[PDB]
Order: C-alpha cells, then structure tokens, then sequence
C-alpha cells in the first residue's frame, strides 16, 4: 500500500502527540496530578471524570468505571517520578462508562506525556500491580453505581 | 448543542445523536433511478426497487460518486434526522488506507455545502476498540466493503502493521448469487442483489471445518433451508449457506489471490513489536455486520491458533451490538469535551481549506 498518500500518513507523528496533549489540558481532572508519589482516582459520571475523595479509595462501585493513577519513584531516580494508570471496569458498568474511562486513560496518559503504563482491570480480573495499590482490606467491592449517560433508544 | 455522530459505511447508513446508545437512523447507502431509461434515497429506494435501478455512491469505503453522496448526506440530515445541519457539529468516520483526497472532499462538503459548524473524521476501527471498553486490541473491522485490521497500543493505532482487504460484504453477496445459479437460480439485476443479500444474512454461517460440512452437505439434506422470495416463490440453499462466508477465509473462491481474514490478523500482529503481541491476540475485537456470521468467532480462534506460537493465549471479542460499535464508539467519543476541542471548526476551515482534516483528524 502507499501510507503516503493515505489517510493514515500522519499517524505516529509528532503533530498527531501535539495536537492530542493539547486536547487534555482541556480536562479540569488532570490540574495537579501525577505531582507526588500515591493513588489517584476518578469515576466516570455522565462522561464527566469525577474525584473521588481519598477517604473512599480502594472501595470500587460495581456498576462504574475508573482511573486510577500510581505515581511512584522509579528504581532510575529516586527523586523523579513514574505513573502506573489503571482503568477499572465494574462487572456492572455500561458501555459508555468503560468507553469513556478508556479514552481519558489514554488523555491522562497524553497529559503525562507519554509516561504512563496503561493497565486495563475488569472487575474479578485485576492485575497483581492493581492488587499491590491497597492495602490490607482495603480493595472492596460496593453494590450499584451512578446512572448511565446514554439516552436509551427506544 | 447536540453533535451528530453518522457513520457512512460502503452498504449503511448509521446516523444519530451524540450520548445515544444507538443510531437512530440506519438505512441503506443507496440512491434509486428508474430502471427505464427523478431519483429516491435509502429505504424509500429499497421499497420501490422494483422499478429502481440501484447505486452505491461508496465502494469498499471509498465514494466514488460524490454527487449520490452529497444526495445520502443531505438525506441523512434533512429527511431522517431532521436537523439543520448548521446547528450540529458532526463526526463522520472512514475506512483507514483511503485515499487522501477522500477525506479532503468530506470535510469540503460538509462546510461548504452543509455549513457544519465543526467536524471530525475519525478512523471506524478506533471508534470499534472504544466501544469495547479497550485501549489496546487489534480490530477486524468487515462492513458492507473494505475489511481492515488495525491494531492499537494505548490508544495509538499502528500505521505499519494496518492491513486492508478489499473483499467485504458485498463480494460476499455477488459471490452468493453467483453460486446460486448452480441451483438454477437466476439472480441478476441491482434489486435481485438486495434480495440475495437478505438471504445471505439470514441464512449464511462459517463452518468450523470446510471440507468436513462440504461432506455432510453431500450426505443428507441436514444443513438444508428454505427461503420465501418477495414473488412467493421458495427456494432451497444447501452448501451456499458456508460456502458463501468461505470467501473470507478463502479469497480465491472470488479470484483472489489475498490472505483471508486469519492470516490478515495474524500478519497485522507480527507487524507489531514482539512484546505487545500478546495482548493483541487476547484482544481480537471483531465489528461490522460481516462479523456477524454465526460461526464466524470460532472458526477466527481456530485459525488463529493454528498459525500462533503453540502456547499463545489468543482470545475473539464478538461483541453482540458489533452491528453498531464504530458509531457508539463516536456516540461516546463525540461526547467529551477533550475529544470535541480537536474538531475542525469552520473558521479554521475558512482559513486552511481542506489540508487542515490531515493537521486535526487522527
Ligand atoms: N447476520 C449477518 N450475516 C452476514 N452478513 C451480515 C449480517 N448482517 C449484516 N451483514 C452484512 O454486513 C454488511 C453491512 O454491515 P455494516 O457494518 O453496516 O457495513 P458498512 O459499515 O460497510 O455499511 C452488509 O454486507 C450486510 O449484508
Ligand atoms: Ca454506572
Ligand atoms: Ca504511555
Ligand atoms: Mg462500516
């Protein structure tokens, strides 16, 4: 095929990364984080990415979606920092939460330039490194959830 | 301000609103001129294709007659959503590897005709991995044209390792009339081509071994079905029913010399970097409603197997709405602020002409 002369020949390139950092200093979630070593975490609300308060992180809805940010000190440099983002899909959540929490994943990981290691974690299907974020007793599982977004077609 | 979100595929229409579950408008890509030698667009042209001759402005994604376009688009807008398009920003979508100009002419269109007040052309497999709650996965996208797999890693598509296929749904269905004439059906004309089309959807699977149903369709009359056309009259098909999506797997029962859709995949994979293919074949996402062969799953995860490293863990996604997926996915996507900030408005437009879709739409 001819890349070249396709729709496709500016994929990969340095002005497809621009514009799409542009894009996510858009979002108001993303002011501020990733500046010092913990967890962050966001739910999808109607589309909107929503703090959630830390006195509630590790307690996941069942029915919602996620974003949850590990800044730490990598083994390179102990006084810089490295980023883990996991999305975190309930075994209940609906098709616009998990598509919405997927493509901020990829705006915080924009936002952060890159550095972030994107990890995808279904509800029953958590990676070791998810597991490793809370402490003991601290990842739960709660009934029900914020309402979808979609407007339902008849 | 409500954005619309219409995906043009080679066959249908899908078109709605932005925050939907689902296309509100779904109908055929066709417009209708008198078989006797002024013109009807999309169900209205189905309808009367009894004295219709029927044209597909696109083929195998790419819109060769961009006055029948230009005639769907303003059906689209004005007949089924009833919208003034001047009020709506809107995202379309394209099939990827098209020509460029292509998308040139979209967004000319869209502002210099329908005074959009902002659009964005976004790739059908992104939108389809989105849908699907993914940010890394290889798509196998097959529509009414154009076939495409595009793998992604954290939410970037792989330029070098998309691979196209222009053998899609509609071959499919000139395939299946053509074979139908071995049963002494005779099906021709443009209107006999939607009747073929409607029997090859309801009748049509993958078989998991070719050669061993080929054998059992010989044996008795088990795989068997009868079909009541528009006239009355019942026809019986047999080994058409397999023979027909075969095609997928087997480009040369149409005279192809391509790689069918499991070894396209399995090529797109080994053109990624070796450490994330792991995680493409646990993802195969499938979309498009020549994914929706009953079958069709299972003969890719066989395929796939036997071409994969021996232990690799590979995994087919069939989502059920798959039908749909490409416009949810822009129905979500078209729903954040983020992603609308990189449309292209029409100052922009005013001011760059169409090169400005190259600079904005990845
Ligand atoms: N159940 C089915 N089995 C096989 N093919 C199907 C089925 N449903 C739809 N199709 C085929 O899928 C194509 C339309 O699917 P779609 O994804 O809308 O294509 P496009 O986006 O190219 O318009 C047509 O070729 C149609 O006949
Ligand atoms: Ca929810
Ligand atoms: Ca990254
Ligand atoms: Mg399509």
């Amino acid at each position: 095929y001819n890349i070249a002369d396709s729709n496709i020949a500016n994929l990969g390139t340095e002005l497809e990364k621009k514009v799409k950092l542009e894009a996510s200093q858009h979002e108001d979630a993303w002011k501020g984080a990733g500046k010092q070593v913990g967890v962050e975490i966001w739910r999808i609300q109607q589309f909107k990415v929503v703090p959630v308060p830390k006195k509630h992180h590790g307690s996941f809805y069942t029915g919602d979606s996620y974003i949850v940010l590990s800044t730490y000190h990598p083994k390179t440099n102990p006084d810089k920092l490295a980023y883990d983002v996991h999305f975190w899909l309930g075994a209940f959540t609906t098709q616009d939460e998990a598509g919405t929490a997927a493509y901020k994943t990829v705006e915080l990981d924009d936002y952060l330039g890159g550095l972030p290691v994107q990890y995808r974690e279904v509800q029953g299907y958590e990676s070791e490194r998810f597991l490793s974020l809370f402490p003991k007793g601290g990842l739960r599982i709660l009934d029900g959830g914020v309402e979808t977004g979609f407007h339902h077609v008849e | 301000t409500t954005a619309l979100v219409c995906d043009n595929g080679s066959g249908l229409v899908k078109a709605g609103f932005a925050g939907d579950d689902a296309p509100r408008a779904v109908f055929p890509s066709i417009v209708g001129r008198p078989r006797h030698q002024d013109s009807y667009v999309g169900d209205e042209a189905q309808s009367k294709r009894g004295i219709l001759t029927l044209k597909y402005p696109i083929e195998h994604g790419i819109i060769t007659n961009w006055d029948d376009m230009e005639k769907i688009w303003h059906h689209t807008f004005y007949n089924e959503l009833r919208v003034a398009p001047e009020e709506h920003p809107t995202l379309l979508t394209e099939a990827p590897l098209n020509p460029k100009a292509n998308r040139e002419k979209m967004t000319q269109i869209m502002f210099e005709t329908f005074n959009v007040p902002a659009m964005y052309v976004a790739i059908q497999a992104v939108l389809s991995l989105y849908a699907s709650g993914r940010t890394t996965g290889i798509v196998l996208d097959s529509g009414d044209g154009v076939t495409h797999n595009v793998p992604i890693y954290e939410g970037y598509a792989l330029p070098h390792a998309i691979m196209r296929l222009d053998l899609a749904g509609r071959d499919l269905t000139d395939y299946l009339m053509k074979i139908l004439t071995e049963r002494g059906y005779s099906f021709v004309t443009t209107a006999e081509r939607e009747i073929v089309r409607d029997i090859k959807e309801k009748l049509c699977y993958v078989a998991l071994d070719f050669e061993n149903e080929m054998a059992t369709a010989a044996s008795s009359s088990s795989l068997e079905k009868s079909y009541e056309l528009p006239d009355g009259q019942v026809i019986t098909i047999g080994n058409e029913r397999f023979r027909c999506p075969e095609t997928l797997f087997q480009p040369s029962f149409i005279g192809m010399e391509s790689a069918g859709i499991h070894e396209t995949t399995y090529n797109s994979i080994m053109k990624c970097d070796i450490d994330i293919r792991k995680d493409l074949y646990a993802n195969n996402v499938m979309s498009g409603g020549t994914t929706m062969y009953p079958g069709i799953a299972d003969r890719m995860q066989k395929e796939i197997t036997a071409l994969a490293p021996s232990t690799m863990k590979i995994k087919i996604i069939a989502p059920p709405e798959r039908k749909y997926s490409v416009w949810i996915g822009g129905s979500i996507l078209a729903s954040l602020s983020t992603f609308q900030q990189m449309w292209i408005t029409k100052q922009e437009y005013d001011e760059a002409g169409p090169s400005i879709v190259h600079r904005k739409c990845f």
